[PDB]
C-alpha cells in the first residue's frame, strides 16, 4: 500500500533501497593520485581504523589485488610502488609480480599469434589463480618464466652462461624464493653439461644453493673433473672394491654376507 | 495467475509518459516535478550503464555524483551538478582536476617527445604544472592546504598528519602520472620540492626526522627524499 505519493525517493521504500558509498581510495589509486591517495586515505580511515593492524592488512590486501590488476599498464604499477611505500610494508611482492608479468610477454607473444588482450585475460585469470597459492600452476608459471628468460638471454645475442647472463638470470632465484617454491635448478645444469666449473663454484654459492642439490647435479660434467670434484667436498660392483672395503666393518663376518645374501 | 508469465525501458514507458503529460497540457505539478529530473537522469543512468537495477537508479545525490565520476566523465556530469540542488561536495574540486590535470598530461605528453625530437620547454611544463598549481579563477578546493586539515574531523596520527603536505599531495601524484624523460623527471621533481620547501616556510616547523612514527608512517618528506636521493 503507498499511500503516500512516491517518487524517485519514497521514505519507506528509500529507507527500504538506501545504499551509500564514499569516495573509496580506489578513486585515487585507479586513477594514479599517490600523495593524495595515501593523505585521502588515512582522512577517512586511520582514525576510522579501529583496528589499525587489521585495517592495514586488509588495505594491504586490497593494494595488492589493485596491482595485480594492471600488469601491462605502467601507470598502475608505479601507483602501486607508490602506495605500498607509503603503506608501510614490504616492496618486493607487487615488484616480483610485476617483473615475472612482464618478462613472461617474449615467449607469450613474439611466439604465439594471438590478440594481446586475450592474452592479458588469460595472464590475469592465472595471476590470481597464483594469488590463491596454486603450487601447480605457480610451477607452471614459472617454467614458462624459464623458457621466456632463456629466449630473452638468446635474443641479446651474448653467450648463454656469462656473467651477465647470471645478471639477467638472478630474477629466476628472485621469484622462487620470493613465492617459496622449491629453487629451481635452473643454470647449474646449463652450465654442468658444458664442463666450466668456475660456474659450478660461484653461481653455486651467491645464492645458497642448498647442499643436496649441487652434489646431486654434480653428476652430469665429464669422466675428468667429477672423481675431483665428488671427492672434492664429501664432507659396489667390482671384487677387488667389495672387499677392499671389506676392513671397515664390526670385524667382517657380517658386512660381505649382508652384501651378498643381497645380489644372489 | 500473475506469476505465471514472470534502459529500453527508460525510453518506452518514458515515451507514452511524456506523451499523457503533453495530451493533459493540451498536485500535477508537484507530480511532473518529480518525473521532470527523471529523463536526464534516466538518459544519464542510462548513460552510466552505457559508460560501462532500480537500485542503481536511485542513488543519493552524493551517490549520484560518485557514479557519474565513476566513468571519470565530466561533461555529462556537469548538467548533474547544475541541476542537484546541492554545490557541496570535493568533487567539486575533482571535477576541476579531472577538466584541467587531463589536458595537462595531454600537453605534458606531447612535450616529452617533442623534446626528445628536438635532442634528436621547460618554462612550458612549468607553466602546464602552474595549470593545475595555481587557479586562475576560484581556488582549487584541494589546493588549501589545512582543507586535508579540514577532512580531519577529530589524534595520535595527528601529529603524522602534521608531516602532510597537501600542496604536493597531488604534485608528486601527477609527477607520477605519466612523467617519462630524463629532464622531465628532474623538473617534476624540483618543483615539487620547491612546493615542499614552501609548504615547511608555511609550516614553520622542524623537519623532527628521528620522529619514527609508531603507528606506520613512513614518512612523506622522508620518501620524497628518498626518491629524490635515489634518482640522484
Amino acid at each position: 500500500a503507498w499511500s503516500h505519493l512516491p517518487h524517485f525517493s519514497s521514505p519507506d521504500l528509500v529507507n527500504k533501497y538506501a545504499i551509500v558509498e564514499r569516495l573509496n581510495f580506489a578513486y585515487y589509486l585507479h586513477n594514479g593520485r599517490p600523495s593524495f591517495a595515501f593523505g585521502t586515505f588515512l582522512v577517512q580511515e586511520l582514525i576510522k581504523s579501529k583496528t589499525p593492524k587489521q585495517l592495514i592488512q586488509q588495505v594491504g590486501n586490497e593494494a595488492y589485488v589493485i596491482g595485480l590488476s594492471s600488469f601491462h599498464i605502467p601507470s598502475i604499477g608505479a601507483a602501486c610502488v607508490c602506495f605500498l611505500e607509503l603503506l608501510g610494508l614490504d616492496s618486493l611482492k607487487l615488484r616480483v609480480d610485476m617483473k615475472v608479468a612482464n618478462i613472461i610477454l617474449s615467449y607469450k607473444c613474439r611466439n604465439e599469434d594471438a590478440q594481446y588482450s586475450f592474452i592479458r585475460e588469460s595472464v590475469a585469470e592465472k595471476l590470481s589463480k597464483l594469488a590463491d597459492g596454486e603450487k601447480t600452476t605457480t610451477e607452471e608459471l614459472l617454467v614458462l618464466l624459464e623458457e621466456g628468460t632463456w629466449n630473452s638471454i638468446q635474443q641479446q645475442e651474448i653467450k648463454r652462461l656469462s656473467s651477465e647472463s647470471s645478471s639477467q638470470w638472478a630474477l629466476v632465484v628472485q621469484f622462487c624464493r620470493l613465492h617459496n617454491m622449491k629453487l629451481s635448478i635452473s643454470y647449474l645444469r646449463e652450465c654442468a653439461k658444458a664442463n666450466d666449473w668456475l660456474q659450478f663454484i660461484i653461481h653455486s654459492q651467491l645464492h645458497n644453493y642448498h647442499p643436496a642439490e649441487v652434489k646431486s647435479l654434480i653428476q652430469y660434467f665429464s669422466p675428468v673433473i667429477q672423481d675431483h670434484l665428488r671427492l672434492a667436498f664429501e664432507n659396489m660392483t667390482d671384487l677387488f672394491e667389495i672387499l677392499l672395503q671389506c676392513s671397515e666393518e664390526p670385524d667382517s663376518w657380517h658386512w660381505l654376507l649382508v652384501e651378498a645374501v643381497k645380489q644372489q | 495467475d500473475l506469476k505465471h508469465f514472470t534502459e529500453f525501458a527508460i525510453g518506452a514507458f518514458l515515451r507514452l509518459l511524456q506523451e499523457q503529460l503533453d495530451e493533459i497540457s493540451s498536485r500535477l505539478h508537484r507530480l511532473s516535478k518529480v518525473v521532470s529530473e527523471a529523463q536526464w537522469r534516466h538518459k544519464v543512468v542510462t548513460s552510466n550503464h552505457r559508460s560501462e537495477l532500480i537500485p542503481m537508479m536511485f542513488s543519493p545525490p552524493e551517490s549520484l555524483l560518485a557514479s557519474c565520476i565513476l566513468r571519470g566523465n565530466f561533461a555529462e556530469a556537469h548538467q548533474v551538478l547544475f541541476t542537484f540542488n546541492l554545490k557541496s561536495s570535493p568533487s567539486s574540486g575533482e571535477l576541476m582536476f579531472m577538466e584541467r590535470y587531463q589536458e595537462v598530461i595531454q600537453e605534458l605528453a606531447q612535450v616529452e617527445h617533442k623534446i626528445e625530437n628536438q635532442n634528436s620547454v621547460f618554462y612550458s611544463i612549468s607553466d602546464v604544472t602552474d595549470k593545475l598549481l595555481n587557479t586562475s579563477g576560484d581556488p582549487i578546493p584541494m589546493l588549501q592546504e589545512d582543507f586535508w586539515i579540514s577532512t580531519a574531523l577529530v589524534a595520535p596520527l595527528r601529529e603524522v598528519l602534521e608531516d602532510l603536505s597537501p600542496p604536493a599531495m597531488a604534485a608528486f601524484d601527477l609527477a607520477c602520472s605519466q612523467c617519462q624523460l630524463w629532464k622531465t623527471c628532474k623538473q617534476l621533481l624540483e618543483t615539487a620540492e620547491r612546493r615542499l620547501n614552501s609548504s615547511l616556510e608555511r609550516r614553520g616547523r622542524r623537519i623532527d626526522h628521528v620522529l619514527l612514527n609508531a603507528d606506520g608512517i613512513r614518512g612523506f618528506p622522508v620518501v620524497l627524499q628518498q626518491i629524490s636521493k635515489s634518482l640522484n
